[PDB]
């Protein structure tokens, strides 16, 4: 199946790509004259990495909003995405640390993980080489930078054979794409309605005629 | 690094550093001992 | 198939070539035998043509060099915002702009130089600035040094980003040639992208920050008590109380009830009478409409789809009986010659800057700008010079295109060929009209001076004698004044108070703008402008049309663009090169712009600027003396130069004394330039021989053998010091005068 | 609906989309000179050579005509 | 439209709607100076008539007496004075240019290339008679304007 494909995008998207619908109306992954970050191997990785974070975000940016309205987490910890301290002028909350001190711990912890991850893309055999609390036994990657697996990233043994992994990669990709559109949805709905995403889902059921994108 | 040290020695670069150092020296002598007309 | 095409790691990043002066040039790279090497190294540094003949590799150099320039500008803006934040009286100036003098530079106490820290008000001591940054920051709603500090950090970041991109797009990902040649994509992305999304996004700031904050400033509330800009975004009711159109939000926009926004989007015209600048509601409505025009204009040319033109089609379709094939072949020329592109862009960018000079004085776009006579005289003069320099640059690269890129066998064009086929008819016609202009403009002054000297003021070209009234300009003035009620019904008042009619606007007892009268004197000085501009075009256009050949030098194009001459034969051939025409055109550009800015300074001080009374008795700075004085050369000598030079020559002992020193210094540099322009390198090389002998006698001769400057360098050095000394003299003369009396 | 301007906008939008779906205005597979057929390359689920960019083109121009007419009528009567 | 002059693309000129158009070529071939086979004396009389008549205007109306009652007489004398000096320029131009035996230095060919007799205006006597007509014509043309304007 081809989603608005062209007879020049089909020249390089050979189907051997998890989620290869042939969609490329601007010829971005064209292997002719690549360089920088506009590169075929790198763009697939960026699609996956952005897809994985969006899946965590699309759920997490609406989980306290959903769990709170029911009454499952305390009403003083259940928040909309844009009012947790991420955007102080829109909303703050007194965590165990300052809103800026937390970000230092974030970039410190996210640094180690995202730095080591980049070395398996650059030097695949690395990360398992230099000592690291013995944890380097499960940091050798797999020859695939985007699918390292091992005891840390595939501890249960999914993608057991060929027909299972490509069916798993194909579903893993399409979910991130919708979650990315969901992340995109939460953003514009926030600035135009001023209310949370799950509430926007509510008022479109309580009154679909008068609660719409055209009313705002 | 040795290429950089060669460039840092090129006429214009060595001149600004030399004259910058000179200007700082003359300015500070004039801040410490201003308005000297005799000597 | 317009696509991103880039080569990976073309040039290795290494200090190896930093250690090798002149590496870019095969001749220069071998090292100096003589001092002439030192100068050619610099003269050829940016002549990317002479480094490499590959058009792709030339384009990559100009691309990253552009990033270099953008880096420099951002760093320049970083310092401007940083000094406003750290060394200024901007916060004090917001409370009293009619009295406090903008200052954003403070000199350290050394060798007595503290005297340049002047008593400018606001409990501050510093140099009075005329760049106008304060009027900008106010119109942007900037209210504290904290906001300037953050703008300075952002400018510094953008400076690093631009520098990184330059190294990135030359050493890591360098675009291929065909990427640069996609002129359709570029035009679309600049119209819609740069011009369109720039004017739209700036309109957003004007709406949500600049309009509301200036309403509090103009109402009188203290800037420390004005709500921070983000509060007009977090809380719409703050906006709605100033403009009730925001109450309905973005709904009236989509329902085509645009007339609901008529309280913050207007078409008033004239000047905000309590601030002296254009209405900030007219300005915001300007950027709104302007942004729409560019977003749609960026859809004109064809790219990766069907709609749009190929620019080649539009060119190849325009041609007449007098022209033949017309614009065919121009698309190959303007996609293969960087100098042809640079000639047009310099021509238009220069012309546009001169317009910015006029429009910004007659329609002051910043609050409290019109009454800062020092800032406004500086802005008009600054942009005249910038404009005139860029224009003269157009002729050089037009001339450079004819020597290096013009090729009738590969890239023919019948329009260019048709002009080359009658260049003698063009240049002789421009020669005659210049002679006509000169006699019937400057000669009238000489008539007046001679008549006035003989005791015969009835025979002068004067408003009180033989009158030369500029009927056509007078007519246009009276037309625009009647436009708001008639031909422009939506307009409340005229676009400018200059438009001969209306009334007057004052700020703090100082006149901002009134109707500018145009009489006999304005007739004379306007025909001086037409004369001087014509001679500038005569020299420059002649230089490009005979850049390849002439009856005197049939193979001139083989001698290059920049060469001293072809020897004393043929009666003498000094300065036949197109480069020498640019050398001569700079002097005439200097001449023309000098009397333009003199025309501006005298008119404004005489008929516009001044102080208004309690009852409306205006006292102009020089009291209307322009009409009877500016019609003789003696009037400019006596009533303009001799009288207005008072301030600069008595500036010693006061904070304006640095203008005193620059006045004398620029006179010196100007006189020093004449040594180069009047002499010749043969004299100097022989002189140096005797000097070299003396060094040899003491075993102190350099192995880099001293040479006189080349013939061309002598000329370049001459015109450079001539322009620097000349212009700097007027700079020191203008600023001392206008800061002391404005 | 809520307004008669709704009638003017959908008219110009539908009429302009009409002028490009089959003909009487330049499409993405039909450039003009003073209409020469061509091919674009962006396939569609619309079998008339009517492309995705073409719906945006007429959709934008249909609004430019309409808004100019709507505000022209609104500023008169 | 724009052709090479007389079909020769290597002569230093062009043939344009200004140089050679049916109306241009007619009016220029009808001026007294391009009447190549007519008497040069009668050419100069028409030339002097037209110019001396024209010269009365600027002298009278702009001279140092333009706003007085002595205006018409002075600028007319100044107009005739300008004719006197111009007649000396025309005379010395001929004494220097043409000798008492030289043939006409005028073109002996036509636009189509046939041989005609050159304009004897370009000779010593042909010039002497032309400038003699200008002087007589210029003086009477000054008087004729002086006659119509202030009599
Ligand atoms: C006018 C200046 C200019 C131009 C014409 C280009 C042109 C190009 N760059 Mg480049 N670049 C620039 C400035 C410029 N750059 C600057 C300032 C930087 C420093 C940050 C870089 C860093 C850079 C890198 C690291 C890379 C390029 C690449 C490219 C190529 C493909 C770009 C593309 O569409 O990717 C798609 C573009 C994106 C995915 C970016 C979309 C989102 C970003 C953030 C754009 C937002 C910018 C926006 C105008 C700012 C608004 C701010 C406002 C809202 C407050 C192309 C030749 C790429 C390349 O080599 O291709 C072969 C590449 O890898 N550039
Ligand atoms: C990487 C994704 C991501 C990120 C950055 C966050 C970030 C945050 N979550 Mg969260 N969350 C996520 C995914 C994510 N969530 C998902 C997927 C779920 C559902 C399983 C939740 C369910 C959840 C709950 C139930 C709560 C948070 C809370 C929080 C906040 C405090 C974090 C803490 O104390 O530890 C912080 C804004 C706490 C909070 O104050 O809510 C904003 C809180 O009580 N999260
Ligand atoms: C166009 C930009 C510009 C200009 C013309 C100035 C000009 C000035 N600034 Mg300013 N400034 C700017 C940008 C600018 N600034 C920016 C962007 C910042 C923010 C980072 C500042 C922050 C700043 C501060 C904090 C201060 C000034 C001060 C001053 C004044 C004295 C400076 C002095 O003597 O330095 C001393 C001279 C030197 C340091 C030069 C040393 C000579 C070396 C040898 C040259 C090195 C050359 C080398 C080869 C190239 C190095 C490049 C490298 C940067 C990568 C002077 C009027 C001072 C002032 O106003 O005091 C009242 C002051 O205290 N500025
Ligand atoms: C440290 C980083 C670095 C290094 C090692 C190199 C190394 C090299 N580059 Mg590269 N480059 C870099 C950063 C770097 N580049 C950046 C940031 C850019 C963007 C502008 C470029 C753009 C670039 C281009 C466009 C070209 C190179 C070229 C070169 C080669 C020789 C250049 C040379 O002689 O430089 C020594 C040059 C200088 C020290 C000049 C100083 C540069 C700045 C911008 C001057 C600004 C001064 C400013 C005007 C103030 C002065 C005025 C006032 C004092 C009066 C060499 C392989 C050239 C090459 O390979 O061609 C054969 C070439 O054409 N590079
Ligand atoms: C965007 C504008 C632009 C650009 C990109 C260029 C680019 C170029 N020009 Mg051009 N030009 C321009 C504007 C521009 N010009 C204008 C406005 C004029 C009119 C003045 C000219 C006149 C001109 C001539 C006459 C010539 C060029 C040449 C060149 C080429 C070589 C430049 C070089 O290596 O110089 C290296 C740069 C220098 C050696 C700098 C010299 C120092 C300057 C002259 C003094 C500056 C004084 C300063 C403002 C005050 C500080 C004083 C203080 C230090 C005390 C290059 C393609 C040359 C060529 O042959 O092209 C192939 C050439 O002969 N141009
Ligand atoms: C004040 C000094 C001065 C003067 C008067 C001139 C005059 C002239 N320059 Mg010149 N020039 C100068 C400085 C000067 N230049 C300098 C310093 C440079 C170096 C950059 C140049 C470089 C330069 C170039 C490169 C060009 C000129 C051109 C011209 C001519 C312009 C056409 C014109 O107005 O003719 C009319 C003449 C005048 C207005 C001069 C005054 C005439 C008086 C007032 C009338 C006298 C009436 C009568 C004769 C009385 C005398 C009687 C007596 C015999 C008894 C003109 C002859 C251009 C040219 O030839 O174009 C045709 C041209 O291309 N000049
Ligand atoms: C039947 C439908 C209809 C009607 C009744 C109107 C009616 C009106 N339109 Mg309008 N318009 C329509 C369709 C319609 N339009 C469409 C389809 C478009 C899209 C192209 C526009 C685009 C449009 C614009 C862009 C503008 C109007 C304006 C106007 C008003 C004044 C026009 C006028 O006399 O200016 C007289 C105009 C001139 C004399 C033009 C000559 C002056 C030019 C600018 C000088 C030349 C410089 C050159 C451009 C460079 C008037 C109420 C104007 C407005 O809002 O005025 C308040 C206005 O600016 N219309
Ligand atoms: C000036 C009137 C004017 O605009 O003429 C326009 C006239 C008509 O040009 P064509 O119709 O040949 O040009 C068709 C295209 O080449 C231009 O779009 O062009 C000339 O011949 C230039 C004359 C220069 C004459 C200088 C005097
Ligand atoms: C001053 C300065 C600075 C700053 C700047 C800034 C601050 C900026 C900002 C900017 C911004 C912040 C911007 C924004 C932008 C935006 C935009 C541009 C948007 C657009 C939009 C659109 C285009 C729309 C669309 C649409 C339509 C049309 C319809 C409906 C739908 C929608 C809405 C989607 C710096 C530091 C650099 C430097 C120095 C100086
Ligand atoms: C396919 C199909 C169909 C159809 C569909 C429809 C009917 C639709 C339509 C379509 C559409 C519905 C489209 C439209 C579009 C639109 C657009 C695309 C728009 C745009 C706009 C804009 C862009 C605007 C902007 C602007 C301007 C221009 C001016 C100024 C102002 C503003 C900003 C507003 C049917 C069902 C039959 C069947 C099946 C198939
Ligand atoms: C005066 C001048 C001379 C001589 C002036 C030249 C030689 C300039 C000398 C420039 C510098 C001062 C030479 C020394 C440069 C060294 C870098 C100085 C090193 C010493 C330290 C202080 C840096 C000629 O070359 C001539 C050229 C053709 C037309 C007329 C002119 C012109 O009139
Ligand atoms: S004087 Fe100088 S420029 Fe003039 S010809 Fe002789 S050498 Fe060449």
């Amino acid at each position: 199946p081809l989603w608005f494909a062209s007879k020049q995008s089909l020249s390089y998207l050979d189907g051997s790509l998890p989620g290869d619908y042939g969609f490329d109306p601007l010829g971005l992954s064209d292997p002719e004259g690549t360089g920088g970050f506009i590169e075929p191997r790198w763009l697939a990785y960026g699609e996956v990495i952005n897809g994985r974070f969006a899946m965590l975000g699309a759920v997490g940016a609406i989980a306290p909003e959903y769990l709170g309205k029911v009454g499952l987490i305390p009403q003083e910890t259940a928040l909309a995405w844009f009012q947790t301290g991420v955007i102080p002028p829109a909303g703050t909350y007194n965590y165990w640390a300052d809103n800026y001190t937390l970000f230092v711990l974030e970039m410190a912890l996210m640094g180690f993980a995202e730095h080591r991850r980049f070395q398996d893309w650059a030097k695949p055999g690395s990360m398992g080489k230099q000592y690291f609390l013995g944890l380097e036994k499960g940091f050798g990657g797999s020859g695939n930078p985007a699918y390292p697996g091992g005891p840390f990233f595939n501890p249960l043994g999914f993608g057991k054979d060929e027909k299972s992994l490509k069916e798993l990669k194909l579903k893993e990709v399409k979910n991130g794409r919708l979650a990315m559109l969901a992340i995109l949805g939460y953003f514009i709905q926030g600035l135009v309605t001023g209310v949370g995403p799950y509430q926007n889902l509510l008022d479109h059921v309580a009154d679909p005629v008068n609660n719409n994108v055209l009313t705002s | 690094m040795r290429d950089l040290k060669t460039y840092l020695s090129v006429a214009p670069v060595a001149s600004t550093l030399w004259f910058a150092a000179l200007a700082g020296l003359l300015i500070e002598i004039n801040r410490f001992f201003p308005d000297a007309l005799t000597f | 198939e317009v696509k991103i095409l880039v080569d990976r790691d073309p040039i290795k990043t290494s200090f190896e070539q930093w250690a090798k002066p002149g590496h870019f040039s095969r001749t220069i790279a071998k090292g100096p035998d003589t001092t002439t090497w030192i100068w050619n190294l610099h003269a050829d540094a940016h002549d990317f043509d002479s480094h490499t003949s590959d058009l792709e590799e030339i384009s990559r150099k100009v691309f990253s060099a552009h990033f270099g320039q953008l880096s420099i500008i951002f760093l320049w803006l970083s310092g401007m915002y940083f000094h406003g934040a750290r060394f200024s009286n901007y916060e004090a100036w917001l409370n009293d702009p009619t009295h406090i003098r903008p200052s954003a530079q403070v000199v350290w106490p050394i060798v007595g130089q503290e005297i340049l820290n002047g008593d400018v008000g606001g409990g501050f001591r510093g140099i009075q600035i005329t760049s106008g940054f304060f009027q900008i920051w106010r119109a942007s709603g900037i209210t504290s040094e904290l906001q300037l500090y953050c703008t300075a950090i952002g400018a510094l970041v953008f400076a690093a980003l631009m520098l990184f991109a330059g190294w990135f797009h030359y050493h890591k990902a360098a675009p291929k040639l065909v990427w640069f040649q996609d002129v359709e994509s570029m035009l679309n992305h600049h119209l819609a992208g740069l011009l369109g999304l720039g004017s739209l996004s700036w309109a957003g700031h004007q709406i949500h920050v600049s309009l509301p904050i200036n309403q509090f400033l103009n109402a009188g509330v203290d800037p420390k008590e004005i709500p921070l800009p983000h509060e007009f975004i977090l809380n719409r009711d703050l906006l709605a109380q100033l403009y009730p159109s925001f109450a309905e939000g973005a709904t009236p926009f989509f329902t085509l009830n645009w007339s609901k926004y008529a309280d913050f989007l207007t078409f008033r015209g004239g000047l905000d009478p309590l601030t002296g600048g254009l209405w900030l509601t007219d300005i915001a409505h300007h950027h709104l409409a302007i942004a729409i025009l560019f977003l749609i204009a960026g859809h004109m040319y064809r790219t990766n789809w069907g709609i749009g033109h190929g620019i080649k089609d539009i060119l190849e379709a325009h041609k007449g009986p007098f022209t033949g094939q017309g614009h065919k072949g121009l698309y190959e020329i303007l996609t293969t010659s960087w100098h042809a592109q640079l000639s047009i862009n310099l021509a238009m960018l220069g012309s546009l800057t001169i317009i910015v000079a006029h429009h910004m004085y007659a329609m002051p776009p910043y609050p409290y700008l019109a009454t800062d006579y020092g800032t406004q005289l500086s802005l008009f003069t600054h942009h005249m010079w910038i404009g005139g320099f860029l224009i003269v640059g157009a002729a050089a690269h037009a001339a450079i295109f004819m020597v290096r890129d013009y090729d009738p066998t590969t890239r023919y064009n019948d329009l260019l060929d048709r002009v080359l086929r009658h260049r003698d008819a063009i240049i002789s016609h421009l020669n005659w009209v210049c002679i006509f202009l000169g006699f019937h403009s400057f000669g009238l002054y000489i008539h007046n001076d001679t008549m006035s000297a003989l005791g015969r003021p009835q025979d002068m070209f004067s408003d009180t004698a033989i009158q030369l009234q500029p009927v056509f300009a007078q007519w246009i003035q009276n037309t625009h004044a009647l436009a708001p009620g008639t031909t422009a019904p939506g307009a409340t008042t005229s676009t400018s108070l200059t438009w001969g009619g209306g009334d007057l606007v004052s700020v703090g007892g100082k006149v901002a703008l009134l109707p500018i009268p145009l009489g006999t004197a304005d007739f004379l000085v306007h025909h001086i402008h037409a004369f001087t501009i014509h001679v500038t075009v005569l020299i420059l256009l002649k230089g490009v049309l005979f850049a390849r050949s002439s009856r005197l030098i049939p193979d001139k194009a083989n001698l290059g663009f920049r060469f001293p001459c072809d020897g004393p034969g043929r009666g003498g051939t000094c300065q036949v090169s197109a480069w020498d025409h640019v050398f001569l055109g700079l002097f005439w550009m200097y001449n023309a712009i000098s009397v333009v800015i003199f025309h501006f300074s005298w008119k404004m001080q005489s008929d516009v600027w001044g102080s208004i009374n309690d009852q409306g008795v205006v006292t102009h700075i020089t009291g209307g003396n322009f009409a009877q004085s500016s019609i003789t050369i003696n009037g400019w000598l006596r009533d303009f130069l001799w009288a207005q030079a008072s301030q600069v020559i008595q500036s010693y002992g006061s904070s304006l004394s640095a203008y005193g020193l620059f006045f004398l210094g620029a006179h010196f540099v100007w006189a020093f330039s004449l040594m180069f322009l009047f002499s010749g390198r043969g004299y100097w090389q022989e002189l140096i021989e005797s000097i070299v002998w003396a060094h040899n006698k003491l075993k102190v001769a350099p192995a880099t053998q001293p040479r006189a400057l080349s013939i061309v360098q002598g000329r370049a050095v001459g015109v450079t010091h001539y322009l620097l000394g000349g212009i700097a003299t007027t700079w020191a003369f203008f600023l001392a005068r206008i800061i002391a009396v404005g | 609906i809520g307004s008669p301007t709704n009638l003017i906008m959908v008219t110009s939008t539908s009429l302009m989309l009409f002028a490009g779906r089959f003909g009487l205005a330049p499409s993405a597979n039909r450039k003009a000179t003073a209409l020469e057929a061509r091919d674009s390359g962006l396939q569609t689920g619309d079998p008339a050579g009517f492309t995705l960019a073409d719906t945006l083109a007429c959709g934008v121009v249909g609004h430019i005509i309409g808004v100019g007419v709507v505000l022209g009528l609104k500023n008169i009567g | 439209v724009v052709q090479p002059i007389n079909g020769d693309p290597f002569i230093g000129s062009l043939e344009t709607p200004v140089t050679s158009s049916p109306l241009v070529a007619w009016y220029l071939s009808n001026l007294p100076g391009y009447r190549t086979a007519v008497n040069p004396l009668l050419r100069g009389i028409e030339v002097g008539l037209a110019h001396g008549f024209l010269l009365v205007g600027p002298f009278v109306k702009a001279g140092p007496l333009r706003n007085t009652e002595i205006a018409g007489q002075a600028g007319s004398l100044a107009a005739g004075g300008l004719v006197v000096i111009l007649s000396i320029c025309l005379t010395i131009y001929g004494i220097s240019s043409f000798n008492e035996g030289d043939p006409s230095t005028a073109p002996s060919l036509t636009l189509t290339g046939r041989k005609k007799q050159p304009d004897q205006l370009q000779t010593a006597d042909g010039w002497a008679k032309f400038t003699g007509g200008f002087f007589f014509g210029g003086i009477s043309g000054v008087i004729w304007a002086f006659f119509l304007l202030y009599v």
